């Protein structure tokens, strides 16, 4: 039997979830991922002066119907360093697909994209750079393998 | 002084400026870090599109003020 | 199971307002032959609900030279639900209640078997092509210039 | 029937909820993840200051290779905005970049409010007034802002 609870963000947004007393805290973070797009790694749930652990249930924490939870985003402060490790993912993020680079290549201006992402932009042999609008030709695509090695390094870091 | 600047993808970068430094002065530091020419940069603060002439304190940009970067645009 | 894998998926869900904004632009751009025209009744209605259409009578018919103004209303379920259609200029055509201008969606296929692929332009173009048919091509018409109220 | 929403749209939606921009609000519709309901604040030091302007935004099937569709849902006095809220802005057409996002599109729209262009207009009747007497047009934009864009949420 599903029940309703509320998860309010510090921004002001309130979320309504259909949950069960037997749901673990990680089950709720998955329901938050499907509805809000936020991955479970970046979720820290709060209820009644306690931080909640993924292995325990809503019933363990006396979370009944119409209970209000507080969602905090990336509350914790480090995996190496919170903000700095985040900056490393952003440097290897494709500006087009917003995912980590897949076969990263550079164009004339020096900006780098996924090979397939920039190839779609330059259908016909060329276009303008999405970041700086300088003209580029697909024949001058240049592999940027250090960015790809950086992606796997960070992916290994994520899974320890 | 220190200012945050949110780039096109959303990545935030820190910069070294002065209250007296012009807007194009900030664009140069953005160009060195991000490779966007100043003529294609548009910096937004409080919704108003900053003109290259004036200074940071002409817009009351204190420290840890977050600017937002946008591409060159024109109404038509 | 109830669902199966499909390799290709196209046609995202376009909100009602943006579908209506597209139909507004085509009517403003004069797209088509010129025998039909469509647009908003009040150009401040942000809901894009109340529309007004035009239809020129076809040649080789009884409606030749006759300009017909129409009013169309796209409800909150458009373009899934069909729109209400009406006639501003009094007319004699099979499938329309004779003292109203309201269109019997039953007696017109485009509104009876309604799709989401159908636009207001088609409801007007096929209504003029419906007026081309044999039965109403020889129907007697009232004095042009008289309307309902 | 159903297909996966593109990851870029998932990412943009999650970062609109996690890192909001001051003066800009964007929220997806419950029935359509490509449909966004927007409120932007009028730019400082403009006749639109203090106003809250409602917009709706749609991500078409070709996004981000194509620009988002966006229009005002609030009446506004602007030469590049017609009376139904449609906007003529170059980054929404020929000057679109797939590196632009909902966040930077909305920031560019309020940048358009701070830089109206009556020389290349969408609403020619509004622009003719902006060119005849710009001081009166700015006052009218300020009056329209209080009439339609205050206490409207
Ligand atoms: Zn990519
Ligand atoms: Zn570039």
């Amino acid at each position: 039997s599903h029940m309703q609870i509320f998860v309010k963000t510090l921004t002001g947004k309130t979320i309504t979830l259909e949950v069960e007393p037997s749901d673990t805290i990680e089950n709720v973070k998955a329901k938050i991922q499907d509805k809000e797009g936020i991955p479970p790694d970046q979720q820290r749930l709060i209820f009644a002066g306690k931080q909640l652990e993924d292995g325990r249930t809503l019933s363990d924490y006396n979370i009944q119907k119409e209970s209000t939870l507080h969602l905090v985003l990336r509350l914790r402060a480090a995996m190496a360093s919170a903000a700095r490790l985040t900056m490393m993912w952003e440097e290897v993020t494709c500006p087009i697909c917003l995912d980590p680079f897949v076969e990263p290549v550079s164009i004339e201006c020096g900006h780098s994209f996924c090979q397939e992402c920039i190839s779609q932009v330059g259908k016909g042999g060329g276009s303008v750079c999405p970041v700086c609008r300088q003209r580029f030709l697909l024949k001058n695509l240049r592999p940027n393998r250090q960015l790809a090695n950086m992606v796997n390094n960070l992916k290994e870091i994520s899974q320890e | 002084m220190q200012i945050f600047v949110k780039t096109l993808t959303g990545k935030t970068i820190t910069l070294e400026v002065e209250p007296s430094d012009t807007i194009e002065n900030v664009k140069a530091k953005i160009q060195d870090k991000e490779g966007i020419p100043p003529d294609q940069q548009r910096l937004i603060f409080a919704g108003k599109q900053l003109e290259d002439g004036r200074t940071l304190s002409d817009y009351n940009i204190q420290k840890e003020s977050t600017l937002h970067l946008v591409l060159r645009l024109r109404g038509g | 199971g109830s669902q199966e894998f499909m390799a290709v998926s196209t046609g995202v869900k376009v909100p009602r307002n943006f579908r209506l904004l597209e139909e507004l632009e085509e009517g403003q751009k004069g797209v088509g032959d010129g025998t039909v025209s469509w647009g908003l009744e009040d150009d401040e209605d942000m809901t894009l609900t109340r529309w007004t259409g035009m239809i020129i009578g076809p040649p080789r018919t009884n409606y030749e030279n006759r300009i017909y103004s129409l009013k169309v209303e796209c409800g909150p379920k458009y373009p899934e639900a069909p729109p209400s259609v009406r006639f501003v200029t009094k007319i004699n055509m099979n499938g329309i209640n004779n003292s109203s201008g309201m269109v019997d969606a039953r007696s017109i296929p485009v509104l009876a078997k309604w799709q989401n692929s159908y636009s207001i332009k088609v409801v007007l173009q096929e209504l003029r092509r419906l007026m081309m048919s044999k039965e109403n091509m020889k129907l007697p018409q009232p004095p042009e210039g008289q309307t309902y109220n | 029937g159903m297909a996966g929403l593109p990851r870029r749209i998932i990412k943009e939606t999650q970062r609109l909820l996690a890192e909001p921009v001051p003066g800009i609000k964007a929220e997806p519709d419950e029935s359509n993840a490509r449909y966004f309901h927007v409120v932007i604040a009028g730019p400082q030091d403009s006749p639109f200051e203090g106003g809250t302007f409602k917009l709706e935004l749609f991500l078409p099937e070709e996004y981000p290779m194509a620009a988002p569709k966006v229009r005002f849902m609030t009446k506004i006095y602007h030469p590049n905005v017609d009376k139904l809220g449609r906007i003529k802005l170059d980054i929404l057409a020929d000057k679109w970049s797939p590196a632009l996002q909902i966040r930077t599109v909305l920031l560019s729209i309020q940048a358009l409010l701070s830089a109206p262009n009556p020389d290349d207009p969408l609403a020619n009747d509004v622009a003719e007034q902006w060119k005849t007497n710009e001081a009166q047009a700015i006052e009218t934009a300020r009056a329209w802002t209080r009439l339609y864009a205050m206490n409207n949420i």
